[PDB]
């Protein structure tokens, strides 16, 4: 898969440059290198009550990557085993049923959470082969704890069955869960904001006039 | 222009919380805040309740949209309409 | 007078108190609660608070929103 595999390689390679000092401008430069200006990201899982699906546009994408780190990750990379490449008129699909999102957690309790699932990517077929669409349907997940730290807290039972617990609910830390939940609702408001930025009105009156409008789009 | 830095966002949040404290009736806390963070730039503010209050309240309204909580917590109707339709 | 305001305001007040506590303005926080006359309990959060994480998303959106 000589053209697109390499793009996922470069994505991982850059994610090796992350530091704790990486802010909004750094994540924006990263996203701009790997994502088209109108790209769309999607996570999907099952959690504890039923299937869940979160889709965010381009500007909300950097903080998505940042969310994984700010929940305890110190490095991140994707492993795609046997992805299926397909070339089309104007884009290239990469469809990997055996996709793995791996994150290492820092000091203390140097744990590794490996999230398994289906990664579907659509790249544009141009010189800067950037991602148009990113879709991650999460199935299972694992949390692995160093056999070093098992020996450490091995004779501290009340504390140590604490380490039979789980850091993440679905492979996603609470950071990302809460971020994507907030995105669900703030992202459609962006049009109201534009209304606000242009016509001078109250945010509630913006909401009103937009809602007011959108029945007629339908006719 | 461009993308807000973390500094710029923290500054905008600080000033808009100052305006919030003013319109909520927290003058003492407003100026105690202004120098507990060493603010030095000329302020100008808009009508009550202010930027943060208005936007936050329509956010929390849209919070009770059709997905998840919906009709479990009090909510508007125009918000649920903005979501479903 | 929408029926979600009566707790939208309360949640904003609590998240602002938490914001002030975590940003380093202790006296601002205490004065805010006496000026809001709160006698509900006060349960901490993990820094930074909810108002901060919400504002980051909101402001990235607001700036990105076009005319």
């Amino acid at each position: 898969g000589n053209q697109t595999d390499y793009r996922i390689f470069e994505l991982n390679k850059r994610l090796q440059n992350w530091t704790e000092e990486c802010d909004n401008l750094w994540w924006d430069a990263f996203t701009t290198e790997f994502f088209e200006d109108d790209a769309m990201l999607t996570i999907t899982f099952c959690l504890e009550d039923g299937p869940k699906r979160y889709t965010i546009g381009r500007t909300l994408i950097p903080r998505y990557f940042r969310s994984i780190f700010e929940g305890g990750a110190t490095e991140l990379y994707y492993v795609l085993k046997h992805p299926k490449e397909a070339f089309h008129s104007n884009f290239v699909s990469l469809d990997c049923d055996q996709g793995s999102m791996v994150t290492q957690h820092g000091k203390p309790m140097f744990t590794q959470v490996c999230v398994e699932g289906r990664l579907y990517l659509e790249f544009m077929f141009d010189d800067m082969m950037r991602i148009k669409t990113w879709h991650f349907s999460i199935r299972q997940h694992r949390e692995l704890i160093p056999r070093s730290i098992l020996a450490m807290h091995a004779q501290d039972p009340q504390m140590l069955d604490q380490l039979s617990k789980n850091i993440t609910r679905c492979g996603l830390s609470n950071s990302t869960l809460n971020y994507l939940r907030l995105c669900v609702i703030l992202e459609p408001m962006q049009e109201l904001m534009s209304r606000h930025k242009t016509y001078s009105l109250s945010p509630r009156d913006c909401l009103k006039t937009c809602l007011f409008q959108k029945w007629q789009r339908m006719v | 222009s461009a993308v807000p830095s973390d500094s710029q966002a923290r500054e905008k949040l600080a000033l808009y919380v100052y305006e919030y404290l003013l319109h909520v009736g927290a003058q003492k806390s407003a100026q105690t805040f202004l120098s507990e963070i060493r603010w030095e730039k000329n302020i100008t503010l808009g009508e009550p309740p202010g930027f943060l209050h208005s936007w936050w309240c329509v956010f929390w309204d849209l919070y009770c949209a059709a997905p998840e909580r919906r009709e479990t917590c009090e909510h508007s109707s125009e918000a649920k309409a903005f979501h479903d339709y």
